[PDB]
């Protein structure tokens, strides 16, 4: 007996001073190694296993970062600043890891050498403000008229990808998705992929015949065999009520005393199906679509009308559908008006793709929501065209709110660790080692694709290096495939300012965060 | 015999055939017969058979004592079943069923 | 230096508890020994000297029978191919009836000799045309090898004789009352109209009296009692219900709503003054027994006791069905008194103790009506099953002949002179196809040598002789099981035939399950599971 | 499964083409580790034993012998190189290459269905032939001290250091002049090889004496 | 390894090790399924945990049947799964030739070659291949004859010879039967039913319906010559009310007469249903048919039967439109407006009995837009066999009808396309024309393997096959029994356009990505 | 589709508590890294104080 006495409780662990700052440093590191080499056209793919028996072959970085578990905080951190930086902008996952990772590799020299993290902290803010100036200062303006520059800036995004085999395809769906989702209402812009912007998927095929549609592509059938299957200019009437008997909120219950009660109740129960398909009918439409339940008495009561009906469609579809075909949900059909009849969809047609039966309400005369049908070897396959395919319109939509660009491969980098050199001589403080430390850290991305394309790292980035010094050089980069410096004006590889803004600040302040940590305690519970 | 990779019935088949076989038949109904030898005759005596209950059985009935043992030699299990059947049908022999079955078998 | 690694490629890929086989030796060989070894197993049950075999299943029940169908049902049988010729004599069950071992036997001398022509330099696809093309040549033979016609099937001596063979391969003791039996139960069923139903024929087993004492009952026998006091009707007049003998209930919800005490004092005398009224009018009609399939209320028994009606309760409704067909009655839904038309007679219903178990009897005088029963006695349940087998086998033999009324000789006559006429087509057959179609003939002389080795003889004596007088030009000589040394005659005087579609499916069946083993190459076996049973076969 | 497992049932057995697959492997992962061995641009490799002794080296055969395998196809390749080593005392690395790309040429051909014997045919014909070239091909001289150099420099800079490999020459050509007799065998055994753990490893050389 | 000094649990492949991994399962997926190609393959024994016995030489059964746990296994079989729900045919090709891409890539990847010019090469052949396929494709007018053709080259290989033979006829027949002009083929309207009572060569054609369950009672007629068919979705049992009602009453009178009442509702629908069958036959002549795609109460089919109607309930829901189609009828979710329009026809409606289980037989329709094949065989195994193999055919022929061109089989294209890719590999720039010579060598492996099963040499029989197509240009395949070459096309050995074409789009894809994996993980835990 | 096998030749044939490291970033950075580790150990004993 006689149980020792603690003041902390048992299993909680404490580790503090310099281990601490190494061990998060050296975390950092190592996830960004994970992803080091899937970066630039010449990227290989990885395969990852999920735990459930799935398979990912991804080249994303973020995808990559959200497939793997660990337990070191630190690294945790990174794969935190990963999901956001894919959430912000869209792409540029694999790019601030890199980048974080380098700021940290930079600032552990000084952390060794007798300097406050604080100090260092502080460069480090003063050479993001400096970076995101310069960054500013060297963009140029896009004219989102030209369809032509959307597409070769959209390419650009793309070419990193598996997708960049059938790229002008995949450029020109991003482009016309993105353009129709675009909408404005009561002044507000709104351009909402994430629910307006479908992308289905079904294996078979070949990728070339994938294809944007006018309208949208949901996995239904009719109802009844008899209903048209066909129908040129539809009248769509959409609901979110079921066409059934159902019972009511209250404690309701009968009492039959009578001979004819009991027949004479499920006569009304008839009767009400009856008077709600004909309140259905009264606004002559030509499919009904529901996202509950669809009675058979009621399926009969349309079909007398000649009315398609689709029975239980999700809440999303549904909405997609109104943002197409231009209708409105309504739920109780006796408040159902003219002007929540869906006209505008050109064409509803339900044919069997492979062994399934899709409904397709295509041709919608502007229509505000669309179906990216994609077809392609496997569900692997189409789930990485997939991700390329989100990249690729995240960057669109990146363009069309903020229509700056900045050179890219590797040339914004250079130009800007440049400017943050030149501007660094002016300071005499102690202050200045790490922040060129920083700004040269900077410069980790053209390595990383010269490193990636096959060429020899140390002569190309002097040279590269030594461009930057001239003048009129700040779009100098390096070609990804070929291993030369090339002039991105030629070369036509740009990237939005947002994106790049984004991956600098986010890879700045987690440099910050992991710095600004020391005493890790663990162990104990909630 | 050989390992059979695969086997041919289930793992733990017990079979048994020719002349052995029906000579242990014969022996197992010798020993059922043996069980109710000495309760035929005005000078029998009664047999005391106790369940896993604790309940004692006192009877000179042949095919009661036969049914309370739990016989599970498939030969064997041929007299209870006759001395069963000379019950019903008729009541009364359910012993000499057994000794003449047994004995026919010797 | 002291490990084998597993080779890269399929076998490191392969899962922990999975087999793998592929290959002639390691797989065709083992495939082939495993049913020449349940061929072995359930060999020496066939012909009318085979053995019975005690068969215990995982559920500790005694089966004791020769019949190979059922042995194989109660074996577990755990090798795919094994299981493939199990399912190949199972539905030669099915479809005949009866044939299964002559199915299992030449199904495992076949295989026996297609490893031995595989072993010789033979190919699998080449021994897989010889048995097609030998199978298709036998076949053809069958037809010319008939015999005589069943001629008559309403008659009683003439299918009792024609019913002796099938039944004298189990129970060889006593054949003969055993066909009578049979005989006079099938010829009750089968009208005017050829259409015969075995399921017309019933089977009670009552324990008690010897199989000797055994009977065949023009009616149905249901082992229970009467529910009411009257226990003997002489002119049967039977109203059968497939509601329960009770007042009828709302199928929503019953609830009495009592208001007044008047209500209250004159609801059960209205109730049953009802009821008294509906079996006062049940009784009108002169129904003098009622069947009822559900349960039967106090007030109701009571009522029918009153007004003197038999009460009869029927739980299973295939009884219920099966009655009324014997009787010729219609199952009221509702308790209204039946009409004229749906008012079944039979001459005689009445309850009686047959050995120990109380029993009604509706019995029919006539030697006709739709459903015909067969009461075995015994002195063993096991004994009373094995016979029913036997008149199963008898009555599906019964009703092949019906289909097709063609036989052919019995014991090995048939197979020997199959085997000769293949051996002589076979001798001019160019190529190597006729090292299989020789082999396929020569697989027949299994059945005369299982036939032979089961009496006590010497089989190849046996069959030297069955070749020199079926040479000699008699096509109708087979083994004679009465003798003590090897010996043969003519069985179309001794009456010992088999019918002809029982042959025909069985070889097509044999051969059939044969090719389909040879045309395995590779076996891929999964993990076994100890899952509780397929859903599909509950 | 097989015979042998049939009569054992604890025993390994691989078959027609899984023998062959285990061979080639085995064959291909000894050789895809010795690679990196050959020439004098190859890369050291360090040896931890059980105790911690650590090992430096870029032998072929030293290599294999501290090499952590228990497979059949590479124990006898080991021996092959040990004899290799034990006779001639040198070539274990390209011997081992040599194999490995044998067995990967024929397996080339062997897996569209050809015969091994075949592909073991060709290879003693093409043996014979090889041999007639390697003597039409030899250069016979008499050997100065200038070509003993060459070739002592030949094998030392494969071995270790470029300045170390030219201080092994000198050393080895002088030892082997010195104890070497006119027109008769060299006995290597004349040559004692003492080390001493206090200097430079430049600093070997040769004592014209015992130590 | 960096990823596992974060997560220590986890299996990481990196550099070649990821290669040599993927290539060895690819191999070895391709060495199982080798045995499958042609009619001369193998015939494969599947035996599940529980015991069950499959008998199948698809690629896809196959794949699906195999105990194995890769991942590379995985990604082939579903590229294979999604080959099969598309095209219904190719999967064996379709594994073959990815292996084959994987090793000839490995032949020069393990020359110090970077994967990314060998993918390069396969674009660039996969492009001039497509172009080739697309030259040579025979474009026909689908009548019987080719359609027969191309329903033997895959039944034959899927069985054995003459059930081959009554396949197609089966399967022929039944396309052209529901195949409407200029408008998509409905497979869903061909029933397959699995019968286990005869032999294998009895599967034929019904020109109408086969239902597995039959009338429930007794009194009901086996056999109706001229029948009204009724097809309804109407439930004519009884059915409690949506509102819990319960009843009240004070006597047994009341009781009665609630009991009597409450039936009245579904006696409405029934007495409807009796007025329309004695309105439209008035004597005994024709017969009238209810199939019910709900239950039906023992009152009701009393009711029904006591006027001569023959009822079945509980019908599956895709037979409301197979009947419709075949017997011309209408499906009905009410009885309100019932017309004698409303009723289809059938020339014979009679029920067998098998076993335990009913079946009822709808035949002699006057022009029957929907067909069932009757699978008929003595084991289970022989059942399944057969309905995979029908399915290949009816898949193969409504792809063949799809678009009216058909394309030579018997190896015979893949030897000339390999052939045109070796010409037009000196006009690709740089190193991919290894690649390109890689694509040639792994398109080559269809008449390989097909001399392998017919027991023939690989090289010899290859060599003179392309020494053939070389002088004289004809599209010239493989004889499985003598070896030699052989037009396709003469003898009727035709491939579906539209399989081949997504052979070589699947294939190339998920090679190419395969090829530039360079590392595997598995650190979810 | 859960497990990652070992690369066919030198990974399965090495013993079973063998580690093998190749290549930069597992050999070269490890035994700088440890080197490192080592010299940090000792560094605060270096001259008079
Ligand atoms: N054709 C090209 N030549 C050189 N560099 C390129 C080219 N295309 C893209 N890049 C560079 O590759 C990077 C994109 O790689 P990617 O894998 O998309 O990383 P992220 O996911 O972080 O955007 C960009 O920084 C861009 O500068
Ligand atoms: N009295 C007899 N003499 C000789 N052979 C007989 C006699 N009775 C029947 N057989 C033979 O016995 C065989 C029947 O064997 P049986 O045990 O019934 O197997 P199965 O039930 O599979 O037909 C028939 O082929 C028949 O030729
Ligand atoms: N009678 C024949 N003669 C020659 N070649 C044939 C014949 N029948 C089929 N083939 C060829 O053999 C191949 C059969 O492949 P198959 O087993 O059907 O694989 P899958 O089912 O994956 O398509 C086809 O590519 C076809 O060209
Ligand atoms: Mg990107
Ligand atoms: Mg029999
Ligand atoms: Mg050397
Ligand atoms: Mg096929």
């Amino acid at each position: 007996g006689h149980r020792p006495v603690l003041v902390l409780s048992q299993n909680t662990k404490r580790e503090s001073g310099r281990k601490v700052q190494s061990g998060n440093i050296n975390a950092a590191k190592t996830i960004a190694d994970i992803i080091r080499t899937c970066l630039g056209p010449k990227s290989m793919m990885k395969m990852l296993l999920d735990p459930m028996g799935g398979i990912v072959m991804t080249n994303d970085g973020n995808a990559i970062l959200r497939e793997i578990q660990v337990q070191h905080p630190a690294a945790k951190s990174m794969i935190e600043i990963s999901r956001t930086q894919d959430e912000e902008v869209g792409d540029g996952t694999t790019s601030v890891i890199i980048l974080a990772g380098e700021m940290l590799s930079v600032a552990e020299h000084f952390l060794e050498q007798q300097m406050h993290p604080t100090v260092v902290i502080s460069a480090y803010r003063k050479a993001l403000d400096d970076m995101i100036s310069t960054l500013k200062k060297i963009s140029i303006p896009v004219d989102i008229s030209d369809s032509d520059m959307m597409l070769n800036i959209i390419n650009s995004s793309i070419t990193t990808k598996a997708i960049s085999r059938w790229s002008s395809l995949a450029c020109n769906i991003a482009l016309d998705a993105v353009k129709m989702v675009q909408f404005e209402e009561n002044g507000r812009k709104e351009i909402d992929i994430k629910k307006y912007a479908r992308v289905e998927k079904i294996p078979g095929g070949i990728i070339e015949d994938s294809c944007v549609l006018r309208g949208v592509m949901i996995n239904k059938d009719v109802t009844h065999p008899r209903m048209r299957r066909y129908i040129k200019n539809p009248r769509i009437v959409l609901l979110d009520s079921s066409l059934e008997y159902k019972k009511g909120e209250s404690q309701t219950d009968i009492e039959i005393t009578r001979e004819e009660d009991f027949t004479r109740i499920l006569q009304m129960e008839e009767e009400y199906i009856q008077q709600l398909c004909e309140d259905i009918i009264q606004l002559k439409p030509d499919v009904v679509i529901t996202e509950k339940g669809i009675s058979d008495l009621a399926q009969h009561y349309l079909m007398r009308a000649n009315i398609t009906a689709i029975r239980r469609v999700r809440k999303t579809d549904n909405n997609r559908i109104a943002r197409a075909c231009g209708a409105r949900i309504v739920s109780r059909p006796e408040e159902l008006r003219e002007d929540d009849v869906g006209t505008g969809a050109g064409l509803l047609e339900i044919k069997k793709i492979g062994d399934e039966y899709f409904t397709f309400i295509t041709d919608c005369k502007d229509p505000k929501a669309c179906t990216i049908l994609l077809r392609g070897a496997s569900k692997e396959i189409l789930s990485e065209v997939e991700r390329n395919l989100q990249d690729a319109m995240q960057v669109c939509r990146n363009v069309l709110l903020d229509p700056q660009l900045v050179p890219g491969g590797g040339a914004s980098e250079m130009a800007v660790a440049h400017a943050l050199t030149e501007k660094s001589k002016a300071m005499t403080g102690v202050e200045q080692w790490p922040y060129r430390a920083v700004a040269q850290a900077l410069e980790v991305i053209p390595r990383t694709l010269i490193q990636n394309c096959g060429a020899s790292t140390i002569r190309l980035l002097t040279s590269l290096r030594a461009k930057h010094t001239q003048e009129n050089c700040e779009t100098w980069g390096v070609n990804g495939e070929t291993g030369t410096l090339v002039d991105m004006k030629e070369l036509g590889i740009w990237e939005p300012l947002a994106v790049k803004l984004q991956t600098y600040k986010t890879a700045v302040e987690t440099a910050v965060l992991l710095l600004r940590i020391d005493d890790i305690v663990s162990g104990h519970k909630k | 015999m050989m390992p059979t990779p695969v086997i041919l019935l289930k793992e733990g088949t017990d079979s048994s055939q020719g002349i052995p076989q029906l000579v242990s038949n014969i022996s197992a109904c010798q020993v059922i017969a043996e069980a109710v030898r000495t309760t035929l005759g005005p000078r029998g005596m009664d047999k005391l058979i106790v369940d896993g209950r604790g309940k004692a059985t006192i009877s000179n009935d042949g095919a009661t004592i036969l049914k309370l043992l739990d016989v599970v030699h498939p030969a064997a299990k041929t007299l209870v079943d006759i001395a069963k059947s000379q019950d019903a049908e008729v009541g009364d022999g359910t012993t000499s069923v057994t000794l003449l079955a047994a004995e026919f078998l010797k | 230096a002291l490990h084998v690694p597993k080779a890269p490629g399929f076998a490191q890929m392969l899962k922990e508890g999975a087999k793998h086989f592929s290959g002639l030796e390691e797989a065709v060989y083992r495939n082939i020994q495993a049913c020449k070894e349940l061929a072995q197993t359930t060999r020496t049950a066939y012909g009318p000297n085979g053995m019975n075999k005690m068969v215990i299943n995982h559920l500790e029940k005694l089966f004791v029978t020769n019949d190979a169908a059922t042995i194989l049902r109660e074996l577990e049988v755990q090798h795919p191919a094994a299981k493939m010729i199990v399912m190949a004599s199972h539905m030669q069950e099915q479809e005949v009836g009866d044939g299964t071992n002559f199915v299992l036997v030449f199904a495992g001398a076949l295989l026996e000799l297609a490893e031995e022509l595989l072993r010789i330099g033979l190919s699998v696809s080449e021994v897989i045309e010889g048995y097609e093309i030998a199978c298709r040549k036998a076949h053809e033979i069958l037809p010319n090898l008939v015999c005589c016609s069943a001629k008559n099937l309403r008659d009683i001596d003439e299918v009792s004789s024609l019913l002796r063979t099938s039944i004298m391969s189990k129970q060889y003791g006593n054949e003969v009352f055993l066909a009578k039996l049979i005989a006079q139960a099938c010829v009750s069923i089968f009208p005017d109209s050829g259409h015969f139903n075995v399921d017309n024929i019933r089977v009670c087993k009552i324990l008690g009296s010897g199989i000797s004492s055994s009977s065949v009952l023009h009616g149905m026998v249901f082992k229970k009692e009467t529910e009411g006091d009257v226990t003997s009707v002489k002119d049967a007049k039977i109203a059968v219900y497939s509601c329960p003998f009770d007042g009828m209930i709302t199928e929503t919800k019953g609830t009495v709503l009592i208001k007044t005490a008047e209500e209250l004092m004159n609801f059960s005398k209205g109730e049953e003054n009802l009821m008294d009224a509906q079996v006062k009018a049940i009784a009108d009609t002169g129904a003098n027994v009622v069947v009822t399939g559900g349960k039967v209320a106090d007030m109701a028994l009571h009522y029918a006791n009153k007004y003197n009606i038999m009460l009869v309760r029927l739980n299973s409704k295939w009884d219920l069905r099966r009655l009324c067909k014997t009787v010729g009655a219609t199952a009221l839904p509702r308790l209204t008194p039946p009409v004229l038309e749906e008012m079944g007679h039979c001459d005689s219903v009445y309850l009686s103790e047959v050995g120990d178990t109380q029993v009604v009897v509706f019995k029919h005088e006539k030697e006709d009506g739709a459903i015909s029963t067969i009461v075995l006695r015994g002195s063993t349940d096991n004994l009373m099953d094995d016979i029913e087998r036997a008149v199963d086998d008898g009555v599906n033999t019964f009703k092949v002949l019906t289909r097709d009324k063609r036989l052919v000789p019995g014991g090995g006559a048939t197979e020997i002179e199959l085997a000769k006429q293949i051996t002589s087509y076979g001798e001019t057959c160019p190529g190597l196809e006729q090292y299989a179609i020789k082999k396929f003939a020569e697989a027949f002389e299994a059945i005369p040598r299982a036939l032979a080795e089961n009496s006590g003889v010497k089989a190849n004596e046996v069959i030297s002789k069955l070749y020199a007088v079926h040479q000699e030009g008699n096509k109708n000589v087979g083994l004679d099981i009465e003798a003590e040394v090897p010996a043969v005659k003519d069985m179309l005087e001794a009456g010992i035939l088999d019918t002809y579609l029982g042959k025909y499916w069985a070889i097509k069946l044999a051969t059939n399950a044969a090719v389909t083993v040879l045309r395995v190459d590779q076996i891929i076996m999964a993990k076994p599971a100890g899952g509780p049973k397929p859903p599909s076969g509950k | 499964m097989a015979a042998v497992k049939t009569l054992n049932p604890k025993a390994e057995v691989a078959r027609a083409q899984a023998a062959l697959a285990v061979n080639i492997s085995a064959a291909r992962g000894l050789q895809d580790v010795l690679r990196t061995n050959l020439g004098p641009k190859g890369t050291m490799k360090m040896l931890v034993s059980g105790a911690g002794d650590i090992k430096l080296t870029k032998d072929g055969n030293v290599l294999l012998h501290e090499m952590q395998i228990q497979h059949p196809t590479a124990s006898l390749i080991a021996k092959v190189a040990t004899a290799q080593d034990d006779i001639t005392g040198d070539g274990t690395t390209s011997n081992v290459l040599i194999i490995g790309e044998l067995l990967k040429q024929a397996d080339l051909y062997i897996s569209e269905g050809l015969h091994p014997r075949i592909i073991t045919e060709g290879f003693e014909a093409a043996k014979e032939k090889a041999l007639q070239f390697l003597e039409e091909v030899k250069v016979s001289r008499e050997m100065d001290r200038e070509t003993l150099i060459d070739v002592a420099r030949t094998s030392l800079r494969t071995k270790v250091h470029a300045e170390l490999a030219d201080v092994l020459t000198e050393a080895v050509v002088d030892s082997i002049l010195a104890i070497k007799k006119q027109d008769e065998p060299i006995d290597l055994f004349m040559i004692e090889i003492m080390e001493m753990k206090h200097k430079s490893e430049t600093d070997t050389s040769l004592i014209r004496g015992l130590v | 390894a960096a990823v596992k000094t974060l997560n220590p649990k986890a299996e990481v492949a990196r550099a070649q090790a990821a290669l040599a991994v993927n290539i060895s399962a690819a191999r070895g997926l391709q060495d199982v399924l080798r045995t499958n190609l042609g009619p001369k393959g193998t015939m494969k024994m599947l035996v599940s945990g529980a015991g069950d016995i499959k008998l199948t030489k698809d690629g896809n059964v196959l794949l699906h049947e195999m105990q194995i746990q890769h991942p590379t296994a995985s990604l082939i079989a579903k590229v294979a799964t999604a080959q099969d729900d598309i095209t219904g045919d190719g999967t064996t090709s379709n594994v073959l030739i990815i292996g084959e891409l994987l090793k000839q890539a490995d032949l020069y990847i393990s020359e110090g070659l970077h994967p990314r010019i060998i993918t390069e090469g396969f674009e660039a052949a996969k492009e001039k291949a497509l172009q080739f396929l697309e030259e040579v494709k025979v474009s026909r007018e689908m009548d019987r004859e080719t359609l027969i053709d191309v329903a033997r080259t895959s039944l034959r290989t899927k069985v054995h010879a003459e059930l081959a033979d009554v396949l197609t006829e089966a399967v022929v027949d039944s396309i052209l039967a529901i195949k409407k002009q200029d408008e998509p083929i409905d497979l869903f309207m061909i029933e397959i039913m699995e019968m286990k009572h005869k032999s294998e060569t009895d599967t034929s054609l019904i020109r109408g319906l086969v239902l597995d369950h039959g009338a429930r009672h007794p009194d009901m007629k086996k056999r109706v010559e001229d029948a009204y068919i009724l097809t309804c979705n109407v439930s004519l049992e009884y059915e409690k009310t949506e509102v819990n009602s319960g009843f009240f009453y004070k006597s047994a009178e009341e009781r009665e007469k609630l009991v009597k009442a409450e039936r009245k509702f579904i006696e409405d629908r029934v007495k409807k249903i009796i007025e329309l069958k004695r309105k439209v036959c008035g004597d005994s002549d024709k017969g009238f048919v209810v199939i019910n795609q709900k239950g039906i109460d023992p009152f009701s089919l009393d009711a029904l039967s006591k006027e001569g109607i023959v009822a079945l309930r509980r019908a599956k829901r895709r037979n409301m439109e197979r009947l419709t189609l075949a017997c011309g009828g209408v499906a009905l979710n009410s009885f309100d407006d019932l017309s004698p329009d409303c009723l289809g026809h059938a020339g014979l409606v009679y029920e067998y009995t098998l076993g335990e289980e009913k079946f009822t037989f709808i035949e002699k329709c006057n022009n029957p837009r929907s067909v069932t094949l009757l699978i008929k065989g003595p084991n289970k195994h022989t059942l399944t066999q057969i309905k995979d193999a029908v399915r290949d055919g009816l898949r193969a022929v409504k792809n063949a009808i799809d678009d009216g061109c058909v394309v030579p089989g018997a190896g015979a294209v893949e030897v000339a396309m390999a052939e045109a890719l070796i010409k037009h590999k000196p006009s690709v720039k740089g190193r991919a024309q290894l690649g390109v010579q890689a694509f040639a060598d792994a398109l080559l492996i269809i008449p390989k393997v097909l001399a392998q099963n017919s027991g023939f040499d690989l090289q010899e029989t290859l060599v003179k096959i392309q020494a053939e197509h070389s002088e004289s240009g004809q599209l010239v395949g493989v004889d499985l029994n003598t070896g030699e070459p052989m037009v396709a096309a003469e003898v009727g050995v035709w491939d579906n356009y539209c399989v081949k074409k997504q052979l070589l789009h699947s294939c190339t894809v998920i090679a190419t990505n395969i090829l530039l994996v360079d590392e595997i993980m598995r650190a979810g835990m």
